[PDB]
């Protein structure tokens, strides 16, 4: 399997499957097998790479769907980064 | 039935999934994959206990219902450098800010 | 354009809310203006009479956040075979986490406060362009 790493602002490494990593259109262009997000720190990316997993296992399935969980206090940011991922 | 996992050493986090039925020695033959060091030099974690390789994840605490996609449980990892085996390192992430004013 | 038919002919319908959101059904009329009709608290059903070629949709009664029925947009009553009704399942779709975050984010500021938050011009506007209908009428169109 092939498999892709995500670096965090503060050094977290986040090894992810590369089909859920190009989620992102951005990510994408970033890898067309490591990269380093300067602007998205750890507590952030890792919400991202779970949005992923929940995107890949729930998109055209039949099982009821739950609501993804977002903490007040990471939204503004989450914000960002999606509006720059494209996600 | 699949378990959603992060498996954490140090500033590494791994996102994989597994079968229910699946044993926490073919758990290590997943990170074997993935950072390139063979099951007997890995040990891993639930909490603070260490996991026996004949185990299922099921077993082990490790169920469909609790191990979900948007909020998978951790397993730690300890590797073994020459001799002896390093203690269990987890690092935390970052923080967040305080909430702006405008959203209290 | 998009516009309830004029059959006459009964259809029975199930309303079957699986999603944790208060849901507002919204029938189109014969001149496409939409019409709410009681809302249905999470996890719960109603049974009611519908009839063919009538067009739904449904929402978040508090937000206008858009929810599927059957999987898609729209739901139609079709005929009743064997008296049994038909059944519309209502569920959250798979929003992209820049929605979410929007919808979170909506949540905990009050709309006059939006321009206080420390974001790029176009994530304001964002906010400001909330769900609603009638934009979602002419977009279907
Ligand atoms: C008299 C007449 O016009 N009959 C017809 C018709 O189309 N009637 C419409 C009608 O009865 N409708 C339109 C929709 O198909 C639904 C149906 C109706 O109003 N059914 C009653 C009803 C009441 C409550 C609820 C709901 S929705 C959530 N909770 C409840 C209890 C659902 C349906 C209406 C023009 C009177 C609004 C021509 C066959």
């Amino acid at each position: 399997m092939m498999y892709v790493k995500l670096i965090s602002s503060d050094g977290h490494e986040f090894i992810v499957k590369r089909e859920h990593a190009l989620t992102s259109g951005t990510i994408k262009a970033m890898l067309s097998n490591e990269v380093n997000f300067r602007e998205i720190p750890s507590h952030v990316l890792s919400k991202v790479c779970m949005y992923f997993t929940y995107k890949v296992r729930y998109t055209n399935s039949s099982t009821e769907i739950p609501e993804f969980p977002i903490a007040p206090e990471i939204a503004l940011e989450l914000l960002m980064a999606a509006n720059f991922l494209d996600c | 039935m699949d378990v959603f996992l992060m498996i954490r050493r140090h500033k590494t986090t791994i996102f994989t999934d597994a079968k229910e039925s699946s044993t926490v020695f073919e758990l290590k033959r997943i990170v074997e994959g993935i950072l390139k060091r063979p099951p007997d030099e890995q040990r891993l974690y639930k909490d603070d206990q260490l996991l026996d390789d004949g185990k299922t994840l099921g077993e082990c605490g490790f169920t469909s219902q609790t191990a979900r996609p948007q909020a998978p449980a951790t397993v730690g990892l300890a590797f073994r450098a020459d001799d002896t085996f390093e203690a269990l390192c987890i690092e935390p992430f970052s923080s967040p800010p305080e909430l702006p004013d405008v959203m209290k | 354009v998009l516009r309830s038919v004029n059959s006459r002919e009964p259809s029975q319908v199930i309303f079957c809310n699986r999603s944790p959101r208060v849901v507002l059904p919204v029938w189109l009329n014969f001149d496409g203006e939409p019409q709410p009709y009681p809302t249905l608290p999470p996890g719960t059903g109603r049974r009611i009479h519908s009839y063919r070629g009538h067009l739904w949709l449904f929402r978040d009664a508090g937000t206008h956040d858009g929810l599927l029925v059957n999987q898609t947009e729209l739901f139609v009553p079709s005929l009743n075979v064997d008296g049994q009704p038909i059944f519309a399942n209502i569920t959250l779709p798979v929003y992209t986490l820049k929605e979410r975050c929007l919808q979170v984010v909506r949540s905990l500021v009050k709309p006059e406060n939006y321009r206080r938050l420390d974001i790029v011009r176009s994530l304001y506007e964002d906010l400001e362009d909330h769900p609603n209908v009638q934009k979602d009428l002419e977009r279907l169109t």
